[PDB]
This record gives structure tokens, C-alpha cells and sequence, in this order.
């Protein structure tokens, strides 16, 4: 019923992944738990709204 | 600073008021004012004298409006051997006719209609625009009395049915059951305070309220219409026993009498735990407030009754507040 | 429960040398920044460490607002912080070591900039994550000047009873 | 001062106003603190009590000696008459904010020609907000925005005359059902009352059940849920409340099983309910001191996880998009309170003392009150004579 | 000196009261009291909070019963930007009720009677004990205002009869003809006027 | 029922309240810490 189509969360969530990696940790992925990871899950919720 | 007050007598700005003061209180038909003046005199020079008894008034409090008149309902002109020569004015409501004039009903007595259809007849000979948002009630008989002033009238009938009566900051009549309901401020002690000087007092509450009163409707009368129609309402705030009675002035109905009897409990109510706060720097009344007063513990939400800025020339601009739970 | 009930974390802090040295033929000075630490196959992560002396650096390295003068500033470079607009402590960031000017003999000059230095570095404790700060300066001739900058701090589980004082709020950082 | 070695100019700050510099010649203050002493009669022992700061206040004196002081000096009396306070460099306060309130200059012409000296009288000015105090409030929650929004969404879908014929006696009994958990909740709250009013209500509850069609409207069904909660908050005070409320979360927990509208018209009642009680059982945890920081969290996650999963629901497919913006506003409003309510209530922080001891001696050292032990007991495990070796107490404020 | 006042309030002393006064007027119906109290405050700390709307209170002067409340029949706390911040208290009679509450006779109209046998009926409402020493009076007829006052009608029914009605010092209601008696001081100017 | 733009000051406590509570359990937003840059940051891209 949505009228703005909304990909699959999993794709978004590793768009954010990629690009915060690509731009201040320099191309490394994020350790599992650490400020990153929360600073990243919370741009998601961001997105959301 | 932008001017935080400011005064409009027929258009033309008073721009040497040394001092004001505007008063608007829940409890009354109309608010007012006293604005004082400047006035000078050279001998054997010319001397232009306003002296209008009577014009529009408008006080902006803050780049808002404050007061509607209507305006220059007194003139004094005080003096004096030493310390100067000045003038005083003084302003109330759109209502100001109602309060002190007569009324000149058509008739003088109702058939059948409701409180509404009433109050709208009996004002509208004096061009005031009425401002209802209560519940309209029907009664069988009025006879309003023969040269009782309107201020007696409405509010007479008002208390009956339980309805608030008093002015808006616009020039209307605003009958009202309850609050405005426009969120205010939360007054808090050590931030804003200056006194509060808060009370309480057990002279003026009863736990348990009766009423009585005939009926008057064509088909009722006898044991129906004498010794039925009595109600009883409690307040349950008070602990202890303080019986009072009253007597009901209209054509008795067990929907009105409870009606009439919790009328007298907000009132009683409110007079006991009067507050009286004064807040410095320079919205309306029957907003609604939170307080909080730790060395007396109040923690309430408060209804605000009256209102009130005071100026003066030299260390005073106050405002005062007279709350209510 | 267990005792570690303190759930309160700790964010990036800005550290000295975290970005090498500068040389040159006048001396060797640091250059601040973030650091970066690696794990064993990648991940990349930022150093948490020494938070009360990562945030003295940042009140030091930022110009404040600057003083109306009269003739003006270009509005590029007036100083100060946008988002001070917000903060309910009524105070401003950053800091203004930056604006002195040559008055009188040398030795008047540094005197002054030892003033400003214990004025900016004052707001420490009013964040409460230090308890007292004090800067001494030595002048020593032409060319050779110091200044040390000390900087006391607490643990973080009390151990001490019947302090004049009162114990700093923020302490969670203990130090 | 003491030694030879002074330099005055490097000790005292120029004087100034507004940016308009000036020659100091003096410079005094005056600080204190509000008192309300009073002594009683007959009595040998007197008090005393705080009622704040006193307004300072600045006093200077100028002297004019350069060349045409006359214009200098007639120059700088343009300032201080000029509308409003501002910025004044004291020469041994620094720079504060004051408001000049009089000067009278002084000078002759057989006298003394050649130098006019001003006194000044500053005080001190700070800046107000013209609405006599908008400071926000940060002791209670507010319910009126959410309720009001879930109000809209359960009438939205729930409309038992619309959905399709054979399924609207199901509908309906589900609704009834979810009354009686309301009721079932309030009579174990007032089980020691008997007041006259506790016999209204029962005979209210018991009416609006028997009926069978009060639960045709969807007016008459929303009412009937929102004044039910609204009752059973104001029974009971505290803790009395956290079994009653989690079992009619339990009870809400449930997803419908019919299809296309009737199962919105279903999962309305328990999304509805489960909000309303989330909503309560936060202000619940409000009237209650948080007896540790670990725990006082540890109740709010419990809290941000029924919400985060309402919201959810509600944007799973767009069914509801406002609901699902009202729901995490509320979410993060909660935080806001809970998390100051463990952190900051009563302002726990841990203690290392050197070994075990009993309550009444840590209560003593840490406070000086040995009549305050009672506290310990909540917060601290242990018996009352091994409590130790690490405490958990308030911070003292002096 | 040994306290020449002390006063009472449900059983604990005050022993801060900054002033006092008390009244008792033969010409009414009830004595009064009132009290000046400090009170203090501390920021951010704990307050503990009376405000005892309904108690009684007893006043000795000299080692002498002087006033039976029934108390905190009033609570106002006043309060300065400058010199303090205080309280107040107040206090009246035992009979205060029937000073303020309306009566609520069984019918309204007594057939034949005394007036003895109906003040009674009337203060024994709310349990006020008399003290009637007066000579008793046979009324024909006796029919009370409807929902009138306890005050008004035993004042209005003992004017025509030359009956005191005011209190003692013990909470009671005393019913008088004529002076108690009690023969006092010779107060002689020169030697305690002031 | 109606939702409309936040004010400035109500938006940015949205934020820092967000920020605090899930990634700092619950700490304080000490001013001029690299915390604080990160928080006004994202309220500007938030009113833009």
C-alpha cells in the first residue's frame, strides 16, 4: 500500500555500512559491538522516520 | 527596549503615561484600568483641554492586545501646592452599560424560550456582541424583575445554571462552564517567584450542601411540585460535618438543583486555597499553570482567576495572579 | 547485581600526536587529531582514551567570539560557534588565547596570555570533569618560553570521606 | 603588596563600558547573601534561613587629564545616558554586564582647571526572557498526546457493522473480553475500599457488559476503554499497580487469525490495549524511587521494547503511517524521564570503603546521621552487620 | 523566668512561636487565637510538611488554662523577597461549628417547650456540652428560621430573654444572666495603669 | 489529527535525548567534547 517504495531493510542497512566505512574508517567493516556499530544502527532508525 | 506596553485612547497614542495599571478578574462582568497623566499650564498663555468623557481605550501589552474598553469612563484632575499638577483617567469594559443601566425589557416576562434566547434579547438593546460556548438550558417560566439592572440578571440566572460570566480581552461576553484551556507556563519557586503567600482556610467550606425549591410548570402542582423536589450534594474534601441549606430562586428541577449545588462547591472550593504570586517582567485568566512551591509541597496543576500589570515610573514592573485548584 | 553498575560509555576523544609530528627547522611540534586502531583481520575502530585531555585540547585549538571593536569583522571570521545558540549552561565554546596583542614590554605580553590561558581553561570545572587546573609559565629569555598545564583528577569510586569540597559531577571519566 | 618587583599595569585590567575606553581611579563592590533570622520569645536559641543571593553592585571613578578634557569627558557622559545595559570590563572583577544608575561629575574652573573627575555607580544586569519564565518540566510524562493519537487508529479499522456478516459476533466478543480484563484488574486494586463511590462503579461495569449492544458504536466502545484505565490508574499508588498492568500486557500479546478487514478490525482492540497499558504502567514506574541505577534502567528497557514492537506493526505495510510517527515520538519522551529517573533521583554513586561494616557505622561516616542507615537496606545486599566491602549510597551536598 | 505562656497543639509544644495573641469577648459567641510560627526551607533537601487543617489547640497562661480551641481553623503562609518567610495560625472555639454551619433540626417546629430543652436539641448536633445556670422560660410556641444559622437563633431567642451567651475558658457554653462573681484586682492608677 | 514542522530547540533535544540514550547509555552531553560536534551536526541535517 506504501506509495514511496521502500527497499528491503537488509539493503539499506548495508548501504549505510558501506558508505560510513568508505568514508571515515577507510574501506574497514565495523566491529560487532563498539560506537560505530550504535552510531550506524541509529542512522537507520533515522531513515525511517 | 521595544515598548512592552503600550496605550491607544481614539487613535492618537499616549505617549506620556508615567504610570498604568490593568486589572482583569474572573469573578466580576468587567475589568479595568487607571493610566495617569502629565499636564502643564503656562499663566496668561493658551491652554488646549481635552476633557472627553468617553471614547475607545486599547492597552497592548507586549505587541498584544490587553484590554478593549468603553474608555474615559472617569476624569479627576488632581494638584497640588508642591510636588506637581497631573491628571487621572480610568477605562472598563464593552459591558460598562450593562453594569450600571436598567433594563428596558419589551415585555418584562418570558413565556417559554431558553437562557440563550434570553440573554440575547435582553443585552442587544445596548449593541454587545455575545460570545457563548455553553450548553443551552430550557426553563418554563422567567420573569425577569422590573428595573433590575442587567449585571443582577445575568448573573443571577448564570449561578443558577452554573455558568461563568465575564469579559474577553476582545469586547465580548464570554459565558463559560469550565477553562479556556490554553496550556500557560509552569511557574516554578527560585526561577520566576517573588511571593506567594499561599492560604488556607476551613470558614468557608461545607462537606454536605442541600437545596429546595417549588415548581412552577403547568402540569405539576401539589405534593409533585411542594415537598419532592429536594437534592442533596457532598464534597467528600472535608472531613468533618459543616450542614448548610439553601434555597432555589426559579422553577425547581432535580437536574437544576445539583447544578445550582455544585456551583456553590467550586466557588467554596476555590476560596480556600487562594494563592497570590507575583512574577516580575511582563497570558490570559482561566489558563492553566503548573506551580511548584517544595516548603508547602504544592505540586498541583492551577487554574489562574485574575490578572494584573502594574507599572510606575522608577524600580516597578510587576504582574500579580490570583490562582484557584 | 554485579557491582559494575556504572553503564555509562565513552565517545571519540581527540589525541596528541595522533596524526605524527610536524618538523621543521625551528622545532618539532605535535599535530592532533583522531586515532585509529585495527584489529586482526581489519575493523577499524577509534581510540576512547584520556577524555579529560583530549577535550582540554579542544577548548585550546578554537578561536571564540571576538570582541566588537568599532570598525567591524567580515563575517567569515567572527569567531565563535554556531551551535552555542542552544546551550543552557550560558557559556560559549571555544576559547581566545589567540586575541592578544603586543602591549607594553615583552614580559607584560606573556604575563597577559598566562591570564587568558587560566580564564578559558576556568570552564574545566565548571563541566565538573576536573576539580582545580593551574598554569604555571617561565620566561627565560628572547626565544625559550614553556608553559605547563596541570590538571587534577579523581577515581571513580569514592575512597575519601569528609571532603570541604563536593565531589565533581561528570567523574564517570575518572580523571 | 609584598616585594619590589610590582607592575601595576600588568595586574589591573583597562577599564571600559560599551567599547569606549576610560581612565579607572577606583574601583569597589559589594556582595552578601539573603537572610530571614529570627529569634523567638522566651527562648535561648535562635535560627536562621536562606532566601538567596543579593544583587551586587559596581562603584568607579574616572579622571580626565589630556589636552580638551572638556570634550572627552562631555563625549563619554553620551554613553552612559544611552538606552540599555552593556558590557563593563571592571578593573579587578572583569567583564561583567551592568546597567549604569547615576554619576555626578565634578569640576571647576579657579579651583582646579584642567581635570574633571566622575563618580559611577553600576549594577549589576542580567538578561530576561520578556515571558516571565518558560522553563520546561521534567518530573512527569505526557499521556494526553499519545492517548489522543491511539484514539484515532482504533477508529480507523475497528467497525464491527462493516466487516463481513459472519464475522462480526467474534469481533464483538473480543471486545467485550477486553472490558472484563479491565475490570478484573480494578476490583483487585480496591479490594480494602468501601467508599460510596466503589459501589457506582462496579454497578457501572456490571451494567455496560450485560448490554448487548453498547459495543455496536465505535464512540461508545472507545469510551468504555479509555474511562476503564482511567480508573484502575487512580485505585492504587505505586508498586500495587506492576502485577495488574504486566498481566493485561500478557493478555495483549495475541495476533487475529481471520483475514483481510476482520483481522484489522481484531488486531485493533490488542494494539490499542497494549499501548494504553504501556502508556500507564510508565507512570507507574514514576511514582516510585528507582532503588539502583542497574535496576532503574533495567525497568526502562522493559518499557522501550513493548513500544519499539507496537511501532513496528504499525509500519509494516503502511497500515497505519501516523500512528507509527506518534508512537516513536512517545518512545523517545520516555527515555527522556526514565533514563533522569535512574541516573538522577536520588543520585546514587559507589563507595570503596576498606571492608565490611555495619549499617550503622557506614550510614554515620559517609552522612553523619546514623539515624539515615534505613536507607542501605534497599540498595545493598548482605546482612545489616557485613554490608561492604563497596556501598552504594546518595551524594552528599554540603 | 518560668514561662508565663505556653501553648498546645494536639499534644506537642510550640516552641517556636514568635508572637501570639488572644481575645475573649463576652459580646459573642466565641473566643479566638492566633499564632506567628517560623518556618525554614533548604534548596534541594528534604521538607517535612503539617499543615494541620483540623486539630485542637490549648493555650496556658501562666500555669493557667486560658483558651480551648477547634484549631488550625486557618493556614496561611506568608512569605518575602527580604526580611523572611513564615507562618500564621488560627484557632476559635469549641462551638465553631454552630457558628458556621446551618441547622438541622428533626421537623422545625416545636409544639410546646422551653428554651432550655431547645437549645439542647439544637447544639447537641455536634456534641458541644452546655453550661446552662439561667432561670428557664415556657414558650408557647418556638418554630426555627429554616436552614438559619446555630448563632443566629440562639441570639435571637436569648435577647428577649436578658440570657449572656459566650463561652468559658474550658470549651463549654455558658448561658448568664448576670456577672460570674468572681471578684478580680483593684486597678488604681499610679500603680498598674499604663 | 495533524503533525507539522518542529520548532528548532524541540528538535534538537529529539536528538541529543536519541543520541545519549542509545549509544552513551545514558550520559551527559558535555559541551565542547567531540560528542557535542556530532550532535549539532546531525540536528542540521535534520532542519536543512
Amino acid at each position: 500500500a506504501c506509495t514511496i517504495q521502500r527497499p528491503e531493510p537488509q539493503a539499506l542497512r548495508d548501504k549505510i555500512a558501506t558508505r560510513f566505512s568508505t568514508n571515515v574508517l577507510g574501506g574497514a567493516e565495523i566491529i560487532p559491538e563498539s560506537n560505530e556499530f550504535y552510531v550506524v544502527t541509529l542512522e537507520y532508525a533515522m531513515q525511517e522516520e | 527596549m521595544i515598548k512592552p506596553m503600550r496605550i491607544f485612547i481614539g487613535g492618537e497614542e499616549l505617549e506620556t503615561y508615567t504610570s498604568a495599571r490593568l486589572q482583569r478578574t474572573k469573578k466580576q462582568l468587567t475589568g479595568s484600568l487607571t493610566v495617569e497623566i502629565f499636564l502643564n499650564y503656562v499663566p496668561s498663555k493658551p491652554v488646549i483641554v481635552n476633557a472627553v468623557r468617553g471614547k475607545e481605550i486599547l492597552v497592548y501589552v507586549m505587541g498584544e492586545l490587553a484590554f478593549t474598553g468603553e474608555g474615559g469612563s472617569d476624569v479627576t484632575v488632581n494638584f497640588a501646592k508642591g510636588q506637581g499638577y497631573s491628571v487621572t483617567l480610568t477605562a472598563r469594559g464593552r459591558t460598562k452599560y450593562l453594569v450600571d443601566s436598567s433594563h428596558s425589557h419589551p415585555t418584562g416576562s418570558f413565556k417559554d424560550t431558553s437562557d440563550r434566547k434570553v440573554i440575547e434579547a435582553l443585552v442587544k438593546e445596548h449593541k454587545v456582541v455575545l460570545d457563548w460556548q455553553g450548553t443551552e438550558v430550557k426553563e418554563p417560566k422567567i420573569t425577569l424583575r422590573d428595573g433590575n439592572r442587567i449585571f443582577n440578571e445575568i448573573f443571577e440566572r448564570c449561578n443558577q445554571n452554573c455558568h461563568f460570566a465575564y469579559e474577553t480581552r476582545d469586547g465580548k461576553l464570554l459565558v463559560t462552564d469550565g477553562t479556556t484551556g490554553v496550556v500557560g507556563e509552569d511557574i516554578v519557586l527560585g526561577q520566576n517567584i517573588l511571593d506567594f503567600s499561599a492560604e488556607q482556610s476551613e470558614d468557608r467550606a461545607n462537606s454536605e450542601i442541600t437545596v429546595k425549591g417549588h415548581r412552577v410548570a403547568k402540569d405539576v402542582w401539589g405534593k409533585n411540585a411542594i415537598v419532592q423536589p429536594v437534592q442533596s450534594v457532598a464534597d467528600s474534601w472535608v472531613g468533618a460535618n459543616i450542614p448548610l441549606t439553601i434555597q432555589h430562586y426559579g422553577d425547581a428541577t432535580n437536574e437544576s438543583l445539583q447544578r445550582r449545588a455544585k456551583f456553590e462547591a467550586d466557588r467554596r472550593a476555590a476560596e480556600s486555597k487562594s494563592v497570590n504570586v507575583t512574577v516580575f517582567h511582563v497570558w490570559d485568566i482561566g489558563n492553566i499553570h503548573y506551580v511548584e512551591i517544595p516548603p508547602e509541597g504544592i505540586f498541583d496543576v492551577m487554574e489562574c482567576v485574575s490578572l494584573t500589570y502594574s507599572v510606575d515610573a522608577k524600580s516597578t514592573l510587576e504582574t500579580q495572579l490570583e490562582l484557584a485548584p | 547485581n554485579f557491582e559494575t553498575a556504572d553503564r555509562r560509555k565513552r565517545f571519540w576523544t581527540t589525541q596528541v600526536a595522533a596524526c605524527g609530528q610536524s618538523s621543521d627547522d625551528c622545532g618539532d611540534c605535535a599535530r592532533p587529531g583522531l586515532q585509529l586502531l585495527c584489529n586482526g583481520e581489519g575493523r577499524i575502530t577509534i581510540a576512547t582514551d584520556n577524555y579529560v585531555a583530549g577535550l582540554a585540547l579542544n577548548i585550546l585549538l578554537t578561536d571564540a567570539s571576538k570582541a566588537d571593536t568599532g570598525c567591524g569583522w567580515t563575517p567569515g571570521n567572527r569567531g565563535g560557534f554556531w551551535g552555542d545558540s542552544f546551550r543552557s549552561d550560558n557559556m560559549r565554546s571555544g576559547s581566545k588565547i589567540r586575541q592578544v596583542t603586543a602591549r607594553g614590554s615583552m614580559r607584560e605580553t606573556v604575563a597577559l596570555i598566562r591570564a587568558y590561558a587560566i580564564d578559558d581553561l576556568k570552564k574545566l570545572v565548571a563541566y565538573g570533569v576536573a576539580k582545580s587546573v593551574d598554569v604555571d609559565l617561565t620566561y627565560q629569555g628572547s626565544n625559550k618560553i614553556d608553559m605547563t598545564i596541570m590538571i587534577q583528577g579523581v577515581d571513580g569510586n569514592e575512597s575519601r570521606v569528609g571532603l570541604t569540597g563536593e565531589r565533581i559531577a561528570n567523574a564517570w571519566v575518572w580523571s | 603588596m609584598a616585594g619590589p618587583c610590582y607592575n601595576p599595569n600588568e595586574h589591573y585590567l583597562p577599564a571600559s563600558f560599551k567599547g569606549v575606553p576610560f581612565d579607572a581611579d577606583s574601583s569597589d563592590s559589594e556582595h552578601g547573601r539573603n537572610g530571614a533570622e529570627a529569634e523567638f520569645v522566651f527562648g535561648e536559641r535562635t535560627g536562621y534561613a536562606d532566601l538567596g543571593i543579593k544583587i551586587r553592585s559596581y562603584s568607579i571613578r574616572a579622571r580626565f587629564q589630556t589636552n580638551d578634557h572638556v570634550a572627552l569627558s562631555n563625549a563619554f557622559i553620551a554613553v552612559l545616558e544611552s538606552t540599555g545595559p552593556g558590557l563593563l570590563v571592571h578593573p579587578t572583577r572583569g567583564p561583567v554586564m551592568a546597567a549604569c544608575r547615576s554619576a555626578r561629575v565634578t569640576d571647576s574652573k579657579v579651583d582646579a582647571a584642567g581635570v574633571t573627575y566622575i563618580d559611577i555607580d553600576f549594577v549589576e544586569a542580567n538578561d530576561t526572557v520578556t515571558g516571565f519564565g518558560l522553563v520546561g518540566s521534567l518530573i512527569a510524562l505526557a499521556l494526553s498526546p499519545i492517548i489522543t493519537a491511539t484514539e484515532e487508529s482504533f477508529k480507523r479499522y475497528y467497525s464491527p457493522e462493516n466487516v463481513r456478516y459472519y464475522n462480526s459476533e467474534t469481533v464483538i466478543a473480543t471486545m467485550a473480553e477486553a472490558v472484563q480484563q479491565v475490570q478484573t484488574g480494578y476490583l483487585a486494586l480496591s479490594g480494602n475500599d468501601t467508599s460510596q463511590e466503589k459501589w457506582t462503579i462496579v454497578r457501572d461495569f456490571r451494567n455496560v457488559l450485560i448490554d448487548e449492544f453498547t459495543f455496536f458504536d465505535p464512540a461508545n466502545s472507545w469510551n468504555v476503554l479509555r474511562n476503564g484505565f482511567s480508573y484502575l490508574d487512580s485505585a492504587a499508588v505505586g508498586q500495587d499497580k506492576f502485577t495488574i498492568l504486566r498481566n493485561i500486557i500478557n493478555w495483549s500479546s495475541s495476533h487475529s487469525e481471520l483475514d483481510g478487514e476482520s483481522a484489522d478490525a481484531q488486531n485493533a482492540i490488542f494494539s490499542a490495549v497494549r499501548v494504553l497499558a504501556t502508556a500507564y504502567l510508565s507512570k507507574a514506574y514514576m511514582e516510585t524511587v528507582a532503588s539502583t541505577v542497574n535496576e532503574g534502567l533495567a525497568q526502562y528497557d522493559q518499557i522501550a521494547a513493548i513500544l519499539e514492537q507496537e511501532a513496528q506493526i504499525a509500519q509494516e505495510d503502511c497500515h497505519d503511517n501516523e500512528f507509527f510517527l506518534s508512537i516513536r515520538e512517545f518512545s523517545v519522551s520516555v527515555a527522556r524521564v526514565m533514563v533522569n529517573r535512574a541516573y538522577n533521583s536520588p543520585a546514587l554513586i559507589v563507595y570503596s570503603f576498606p571492608g565490611t561494616m555495619h549499617s550503622l557505622v557506614v550510614a554515620w561516616e559517609i552522612f553523619g546521621d546514623a539515624k539515615r542507615s534505613r536507607e542501605l537496606e534497599g540498595r545493598n545486599t548482605g546482612a545489616p552487620w557485613a554490608i561492604g566491602p563497596k556501598v552504594i549510597a546518595e551524594r552528599v551536598r554540603a
